[PDB]
């Protein structure tokens, strides 16, 4: 899931945008 | 923006900034 990407590596602001609309 | 691994509360506080006034949600897992 997207949470893993941000926990184990570095979510850029572009990846972070997915958590909202 | 500053690079950091983002988990737990760090992820939540980062999302406030990126999503701004739109708000956001999180998917916890008990």
């Amino acid at each position: 899931g997207i949470v893993e990407q941000c926990c184990t590596s570095i979510c850029s602001l572009y990846q972070l945008e997915n958590y909202c609309n | 923006f500053v690079n950091q691994h983002l988990c737990g509360s760090h992820l939540v506080e980062a999302l406030y900034l990126v999503c701004g006034e739109r708000g956001f949600f999180y998917t916890p897992k008990t």
